[PDB]
C-alpha cells in the first residue's frame, strides 16, 4: 500500500499547517503501479527544473502513456478500476510533492473524459481517438496558448530594455529566447536566486547558452541591483479568485520593491492556472519540503561537508524551516497575459465563469 | 470620398456632436455608398480608412475606440444567418440611431449623476468632458448649492476655457495652478475628472496633469472621479506608469541654446492606475472597479 | 513554383463549396488561402466561423469546410461561410478536397523534371479531363486501367509521362541458399534462372544468389517469389540435392 507517518526533524511550534513527510527510495509498494508514474514521482521528489508550466506537460505525457499501454479487461469496462488506478496515482504524487492547480483542472478533464465516453464501443477505436484529443487539448491550452502569451509580451516590452527576472518558469524562458534571437533587442536580463533550489541558476544557463547579456544575483544583494530595471517578471504557479499571486520563494520580496521604486510588475500566466480556491496571507495552505536541502553550505547542490549544522532532531529547538510557495500581495501586480489577451489582477475571476 | 476631411469639417461645431460620434457618424456615410453587400470588398477598405486614420494622428486616442465599436457591431448584425438585405438596411440606420444615443445618454447620466453632489460641497474639477459639465450644469438646473475650483491645466490653456464656460452658467468660481493643486485639497470635498480614455486595468488615460491630482487625493483620503460618456474603451494595457501611443515626444532633452526655442517638451499625456479612482460614472450603470473589464471582455468575446 | 488554380476560371460563384488553410485570425475574421480554389486570399468572417470558446477552435492550423457567398470578379474578392454548409454536404467537401490534393500532386512531378511552368502543364490537362471527362482523378483511373483518355490530347513529354506512371506503379529482397551436394547441378541452377528471371536475379557468391522481385501493386511480389521457391523445389529434387530457401 506505501509507507506513511513517522517523520524527520521536530514538529515545530510555529507554522504546522502542512504535511512536511513519504518515499524517495524505493521501499515496500504495490505491484501493479506504472512505472512511468514512479518514475514522475522519483523525479519531482528532487527536481531543479520544473516549476508550475511544466508539471502538467509531463503528467499529461504519463497520462498517454497509460492509455496506450491500457488494454480494456474481458470481464471489467473501462469506467470500473481506471479511476481507482488513477486515485493510487494521485496519492503516491501527494506523497512526493503536492500538486499544482494546472495537474488538478487536468485531472478534472480526464475524469470528464471518462464519463463522455460510454462502455460500448470498441476498445481499440476508444483509446486512438482518446489521445488524439489530449494531443489537441495539449495543443491548444498550453502550446498554442503560450505562443499567444509571446506575442502579447512582444508589442507590451518597448525596444532595448532591461529586465529582472525570478524562477525557471517554461513561459518566460521561451519568451526571452524570442526577445533575443527572433526580435533582435538590446536586452540586459537580471535573474535572481533563493538557497532551497537553483532555478535562477538554470534559466541563466540557458540564457547563456543562447547567448544572452545575464547578470545573476540574489535575494540579499537587491538594494543595489536597483540602484537601471524597467521590467519585473514573474512565474505564476496559481492566481486565486481574489486576485492574489500564489508563486515560488523569492517572488514577493521583489514585487514590494518594484512598486515601492516606480517600475510595474509582469505576470505571465495560462487559462489552466487559475483556480476558485482562495487565501490571504503565505502561512494558509505552504508548500513545505524538508531540511534536508538546506543543511549544506551550498555553492552548487552536492558538496558533503563538515560544516557547522548537522542536528536537527536532537537539538533543542533548531527549526530551520524553510517555505518554497509564497504569496504576492495583489495591488503590486499590473498586467496579466494569457488565452484571453490582456487584464488587470483586480478582473481575476474573469476566466473562470468564461470556461 | 475621404473620411478625415469629413472629421475636419467640424470646427464651429462640436458640443453636440461628440469627437468620437462624428468619427463614426463619418464611418457609416463611408460604408453606405460603395454596398455593404460584399463582406470583402467594403471591411478591407473601412480597415484601411481607419489606417489611414490613425497614420493622420496627432494627440487622439478616442477616435481608435470608437471604430472597434462599429465595427463589432457590424460584425453582430448578420449574426442571427438572417436576409443579407434587412440586416443591411439596419446597419445604415445605425449611423444616425449611434448619434441619437449620444443625446439619450447624456439624458440618463445628467439625472443620475447628481446624486454624487451633496448639500454644500466644493468642488476641484480637473479636465473637460461634455458628460462632467453636463453633470454640473443640470445640477444647477435641480437648484443645487455647489462651490467650484478652477486647475489651471497646460494643453492648449484649458483652464482658461473651463472658467469662461463656468461664468456663462452663474456659478462662484476661482483660478488654481496645477503647482498650488496640493495646498487646495481640505477646503475640497471632492475632486472630478473627464477622461481621454478609460483603461482595460481599470485606470485612465488623461491630460498633462491628473495621475499627480490621483496620489494627492489618495494621500488627503478626499474622492477622486471619473465620469464619461460609454464609448472610450480602448483594449489598451499601458504597463508602466510612462509608456503611451504617441506621434511626438516621450521626453527629449535638448542641446545648449542661446536663442530659446527648443524647451516645452514634457509627457503630455500620463496613465494613472487603478486604485487611485474611487468612483466612475457612465450611462452603463454607476459602476468603477473590475467594471471597464467585463465591459471589453462581453465586446471582444475574448 | 506553386501557383494555379484547380478550376478553369480563376474566380468561384454562390453556393460552390471550398477548403481553407488558415493563414491569419481575429479583428475582421482570416485573410487566408485556399486549397480548393486557387492560393490567392479569400476572406471569411469570425461569425460565419463559429455555429456551435473559439480561441481553440482552428486559428490557422489545418483545415475547415467552407461555402464561398460574395465573389468580385473584376480585382480579386472573396467572401466565404462555415455554418451554412450541412452535415451530408460535408463529407462531400472533404472528398471533392481529396480529389484536388491528387490533381496538385500530379500536376507537379511535371514542372519539376522539364523544367517548364506548372501553369501551362494545368491548362493542358485540364480540357478533356477536367471539362469533358468530369474530373481529372477519375479520368486518371480510367488511363491506368486501359489508355484511353490520354490518347485524345498529344503529351509533348513522353519520358514524363512515363515517370508518372512509374509513381502510380517497388523491389522485394530474396536470397536462396544453395548446398547441392549431386551429380549434375549447374543444368539445374540455369533451368532455375530460366523460369524466374523472364525480374533481376544476380550472382553475389557459390552458395547464396540474390534476386530482387518486382511488384506493381507492393502485393504482387509475394506471390510471384512463391511461385519462384516453388520452381527452385521442384528443379533440385530430381537431380540429388537438397536447396535451401529464406
Amino acid at each position: 500500500p506505501g509507507i506513511s507517518s513517522v517523520i524527520p526533524t521536530v514538529l515545530e511550534q510555529s507554522f504546522d499547517n502542512s504535511s512536511l513527510i513519504s518515499v524517495k527510495e524505493l521501499l515496500l509498494n504495490k505491484d501493479l503501479i506504472h512505472p512511468s508514474i514512479l518514475l514522475l514521482t522519483s523525479h519531482l521528489a528532487h527536481y531543479k527544473i520544473v516549476g508550475s508550466i511544466p508539471r502538467c506537460i509531463a503528467m499529461l505525457e504519463v497520462f498517454q502513456i497509460v492509455i496506450k499501454d491500457y488494454q480494456t479487461p474481458k470481464g471489467t469496462t473501462l469506467s470500473r478500476n481506471l479511476t481507482s488506478y488513477l486515485s493510487h496515482q494521485i496519492d503516491l504524487l501527494k506523497k512526493a510533492r503536492p500538486l499544482s492547480v494546472t495537474m488538478g483542472n487536468a485531472i478534472r478533464w480526464l475524469k470528464q473524459e471518462i464519463s463522455l465516453i460510454d462502455p460500448s464501443t470498441p476498445d481499440k477505436a476508444a483509446k486512438k481517438d482518446l489521445c488524439e484529443k489530449i494531443g489537441q487539448f495539449a495543443k491548444e491550452k498550453i502550446e498554442l496558448a503560450d505562443q499567444l502569451i509571446i506575442d502579447n509580451a512582444s508589442t507590451q516590452i518597448e525596444e532595448s530594455t532591461t529586465i529582472v527576472t525570478y524562477g525557471s518558469s517554461k513561459v518566460l524562458t521561451e519568451l526571452l529566447l524570442h526577445n533575443a534571437i527572433s526580435l533582435k533587442k538590446n536586452i540586459k536580463v537580471i535573474v535572481v536566486d533563493s538557497r532551497p533550489l537553483f532555478e535562477g541558476r538554470k534559466m541563466a544557463e540557458t540564457l547563456r547558452n543562447a547567448g544572452v547579456n545575464v547578470m545573476y544575483a540574489l535575494i540579499t544583494s537587491l538594494d543595489t541591483i536597483f540602484n537601471d530595471v524597467d521590467y519585473v517578471f514573474l512565474g505564476a504557479h496559481s492566481i486565486l479568485s481574489n486576485g492574489f499571486l500564489y508563486s515560488r520563494a523569492g517572488t514577493a520580496m521583489l514585487a514590494m520593491s518594484a512598486k515601492r521604486r516606480n517600475i510595474p510588475v509582469l505576470v505571465c500566466c495560462e487559462s489552466l492556472k487559475f483556480s476558485q480556491r482562495v487565501q490571504l496571507d503565505s502561512v494558509t495552505f505552504n508548500e513545505l519540503a524538508d531540511p534536508n536541502d538546506l543543511v549544506n553550505i551550498d555553492y552548487e547542490n552536492p558538496v558533503e561537508r563538515r560544516g557547522n549544522k548537522g542536528a536537527l532532531l536532537n537539538q533543542f529547538i533548531k527549526e530551520r524551516k524553510f517555505e518554497k510557495k509564497k504569496l504576492a500581495m495583489e495591488n503590486k501586480p499590473k498586467g496579466n497575459k494569457i488565452g484571453g489577451k490582456k487584464g488587470s489582477e483586480g478582473e481575476s475571476k474573469d476566466a473562470s465563469n468564461e470556461e | 470620398f475621404n473620411i478625415t476631411e469629413t472629421y475636419l469639417r467640424f470646427l464651429e461645431e462640436d458640443t453636440e456632436m461628440t469627437m468620437p460620434i462624428a468619427a463614426i457618424e463619418a464611418l457609416v456615410t463611408l460604408l453606405r455608398i460603395k454596398t455593404p453587400e460584399t463582406a470583402a470588398e467594403m471591411i478591407n477598405t473601412i480597415k484601411s480608412s481607419t489606417e489611414e486614420l490613425i497614420k493622420s494622428i496627432p494627440n487622439s486616442v478616442s477616435l481608435r475606440a470608437g471604430c472597434d465599436i462599429f465595427m463589432r457591431f457590424v460584425l453582430r448584425n448578420l449574426h442571427l444567418y438572417g436576409d443579407w438585405e434587412n440586416c443591411k438596411q439596419h446597419l445604415i440606420e445605425n449611423g444616425q440611431l449611434f448619434v441619437s444615443r449620444a443625446k439619450k445618454s447624456r439624458n440618463k447620466i445628467a439625472e443620475i449623476g447628481v446624486d454624487f453632489i451633496a448639500d454644500d460641497d466644493i468642488i476641484l474639477v480637473h479636465g473637460y468632458s461634455r458628460a462632467v459639465f453636463s453633470l454640473l450644469n443640470h445640477a444647477a438646473n435641480k437648484f443645487i448649492r455647489f462651490r467650484c475650483v478652477v486647475t489651471e491645466s497646460r494643453p492648449s490653456k484649458q483652464g482658461n476655457q473651463l472658467y469662461t464656460l463656468l461664468e456663462q452658467k452663474g456659478i462662484p468660481v476661482t483660478l488654481i495652478v496645477d503647482s498650488a493643486v496640493g495646498a487646495v485639497i481640505d477646503k475640497v470635498d471632492k475632486v472630478f475628472v473627464g477622461a481621454e480614455g478609460v483603461a482595460e486595468s481599470g485606470g485612465i488615460i488623461n491630460l498633462v496633469g491628473t495621475y499627480s491630482v490621483g496620489v494627492l487625493a489618495h494621500n488627503a483620503r478626499k474622492p477622486f472621479y471619473v465620469v464619461t460618456e460609454s464609448h472610450k474603451f480602448v483594449r489598451m494595457f499601458p504597463l508602466s506608469s510612462d509608456d503611451l501611443p504617441m506621434a511626438g515626444p516621450p521626453l527629449d532633452f535638448t542641446r545648449r541654446t542661446d536663442d530659446l526655442e527648443d524647451a516645452l517638451r514634457g509627457p503630455t499625456i500620463d496613465y494613472t492606475a487603478q486604485e487611485y479612482i474611487t468612483a466612475l460614472i457612465t450611462d452603463l450603470g454607476v459602476l468603477t472597479p473590475s467594471a471597464v473589464s467585463e465591459e471589453l471582455i462581453k465586446m471582444w468575446y475574448d | 513554383t506553386s501557383h494555379c488554380r484547380f478550376y478553369e476560371n480563376k474566380y468561384p460563384e454562390i453556393d460552390d463549396i471550398v477548403m481553407v488553410n488558415v493563414q491569419q485570425i481575429a479583428e475582421m475574421g482570416a485573410y487566408v488561402k485556399l486549397l480548393e480554389y486557387d492560393n490567392i486570399e479569400g476572406m471569411i468572417l469570425l461569425s460565419e466561423l463559429s455555429r456551435r470558446s473559439i480561441q481553440k477552435l482552428i486559428r490557422v492550423g489545418k483545415n475547415d469546410v467552407a461555402v464561398v457567398l460574395r465573389v468580385d470578379k473584376e480585382k480579386g474578392y472573396i467572401d466565404l461561410s462555415k455554418r451554412r454548409v450541412s452535415s451530408e454536404d460535408i463529407i462531400k467537401c472533404e472528398e471533392k478536397y481529396q480529389k484536388s490534393k491528387t490533381v496538385h500532386s500530379i500536376l507537379r512531378y511535371c514542372a519539376e523534371k522539364f523544367q517548364i511552368p506548372l501553369e501551362e502543364l494545368y491548362k493542358t490537362i485540364a480540357w478533356p479531363l477536367s471539362r469533358k471527362f468530369g474530373h481529372a482523378y477519375e479520368a486518371f483511373k480510367l488511363s491506368i486501367i486501359d489508355e484511353t483518355v490520354w490518347e485524345g490530347i498529344e503529351p509533348p513529354s513522353k519520358d514524363v509521362l512515363d515517370e508518372l506512371k512509374n509513381y502510380i506503379s517497388v523491389k522485394i529482397r530474396a536470397d536462396v541458399e544453395v548446398s547441392c551436394f549431386s551429380y549434375e547441378g549447374i543444368d539445374a541452377i540455369k533451368d532455375a534462372l530460366k523460369s524466374a528471371e523472364d525480374v533481376k536475379v544476380k550472382l553475389v557468391a557459390a552458395p547464396l544468389y540474390v534476386l530482387t522481385t518486382q511488384a506493381l501493386d507492393k502485393q504482387k511480389g509475394i506471390e510471384q517469389l512463391e511461385s519462384a521457391i516453388e520452381k527452385i523445389t521442384e528443379v533440385i529434387t530430381k537431380y540429388g540435392g537438397v536447396c535451401n530457401i529464406t
